[PDB]
């Protein structure tokens, strides 16, 4: 069957760039998403429906309207935005206790690793309290959406974990 | 009735901003139509490089706006050659945010003189069973 991947995260985390970069499309004319961006494609034999939903404050209240039937959750973090790292943590943990997202595999993309002040994966692992997560399989993957570095390693793991369920 | 009045608000607030065709392999846009794709008195058409007929992978993207919130939104896209079906896509969006702009894209896997001018891409958008908008684009290769 097709797999539904929901990609969320605070605004500016780089969700849209990751999606376009992943599909070999130009990522220089990317603007804020004021709704959703959905890509239906095939990767490694899997048919995927990837939902990149806008993360502006005003849009997060609608995130829950897209939880139903989500197989995988992709949480994108701006590794260099230490400021909103606390809000990022709260939003994520809020998602992890949602009933309509139970069992969904969690992929954390610590994005913008190409930036100078980018926190390490261990730092983000701690700042987001991932070790306490136990209702979901999860993996943190550092990456750069602009260069495209390490995007596949993250996605590929996510698909392998979901399929094993 | 209130129901009819609400559906008129839905239709009036919907707009298909643009649609494009990309060579999936390279991610390069082969053709993108913008300006009033759902405006009356106009047979919308598209002049796309015929080489697209050689692509094993084509992606088609749509960008639409909705002033009104919708609960069971979906699209039906069929590509015809006269009466025969070349392609048919369906997609359930479900919830659509008020005053939102959204994008949808699918990775799609005869000569050219016979096709050109005879190929139509018909996109229909529904909110459950309310027809929100219909779009027809006749294709011309090169
Ligand atoms: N240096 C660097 N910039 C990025 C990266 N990912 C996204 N950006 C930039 O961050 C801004 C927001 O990205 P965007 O994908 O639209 O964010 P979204 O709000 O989460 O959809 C844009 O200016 C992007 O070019 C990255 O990995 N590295
Ligand atoms: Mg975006």
């Amino acid at each position: 069957r097709e797999l539904r991947l929901l990609m969320l995260g605070l605004d500016n985390a780089g969700k849209t760039t990751i999606l376009k970069k992943f599909n070999g499309e130009d990522v220089d004319t990317i603007s804020p998403t004021l709704g959703f961006n959905i890509k239906t494609l095939e990767h490694r034999g899997f048919k995927l429906n990837i939902w990149d939903v806008g993360g502006q404050k005003s849009l997060r209240s609608y995130w829950r309207n897209y939880f139903e039937s989500t197989d995988g959750l992709i949480w994108v973090v701006d590794s260099a935005d230490r400021q909103r790292m606390q809000d990022c943590q709260r939003e994520l943990q809020s998602l992890l206790v949602e009933e309509r997202l139970a069992g969904a595999t969690l992929l954390i993309f610590a994005n913008k690793q190409d930036l100078p002040g980018a926190l390490s994966c261990n730092a983000i692992q701690e700042a987001l309290e991932l070790d306490s997560i136990r209702s979901h399989h999860w993996r943190i993957q550092g990456c750069s959406a602009v260069t495209g570095e390490d995007l596949l390693p993250g996605i590929d793991w996510l698909l392998d974990d979901i399929s094993s369920r | 009735s209130a129901k009819d009045e609400r559906a008129r608000e839905i239709l009036r607030g919907f707009k298909l901003n643009w649609m494009n065709l990309r060579d999936a392999e390279t991610g390069k846009i082969l053709w993108q139509g913008t300006e009033d794709l759902s405006v009356p008195g106009v047979e919308h058409e598209a002049r796309v490089p015929k080489k697209i007929l050689k692509c094993k992978a084509v992606s088609r993207e749509l960008n639409f706006s909705s002033t009104e919130q919708m609960e069971k939104f979906r699209l039906e896209q069929k590509v015809y050659f006269k009466g025969q079906c070349l392609e048919e896509w369906f997609f359930e969006f479900g919830f659509v945010i008020p005053n939102s702009t959204n994008t949808w894209q699918s990775l799609i896997e005869m000569p050219a003189s016979v096709l050109t001018g005879n190929v139509i891409i018909e996109t229909k958008f529904f909110d459950d069973d309310l027809l929100v908008s219909t779009s027809r684009v006749r294709l011309f290769y090169v």
